[PDB]
């Protein structure tokens, strides 16, 4: 059914509808067929003690 | 359809497969100091009567 309204709503959206339906399902297809990332980060610090000065 | 059920679960067991990536870490550490440290002490001459 959804692909029935799908065909109905691109045929009223006319050509351009669909094209750009096409392209997100592309994204998509895309997204799957690789799924990862990652994120870089610059470093952090560890603790460590403060001595005041007199 | 025995053909589809068969295929579904060889597929079901061949796929499956996942994976995931993030950084995190975790530590804590208390320190109680309830002093100024001395042991300053600058140079100084002095003398009692």
């Amino acid at each position: 059914k959804a692909a029935e309204l799908i065909a109905n709503s691109l045929a009223t959206a006319g050509d351009g509808l669909i094209e750009l339906r096409k392209l997100e399902a592309a994204e998509d297809i895309a997204y799957q067929l690789s799924r990862s990332r990652n994120i870089t980060y610059l470093p952090a610090g560890q603790s460590v003690l403060l001595q005041l000065p007199q | 359809l025995r053909k589809i059920r068969a295929a579904q679960n060889i597929s079901k067991t061949i796929a499956t497969s996942q994976n995931r990536i993030y950084l995190t870490a975790d530590n804590l550490v208390l320190n109680l100091q309830d002093e100024s440290f001395t042991r300053g002490s600058d140079s100084l001459i002095k003398g009692k009567k």
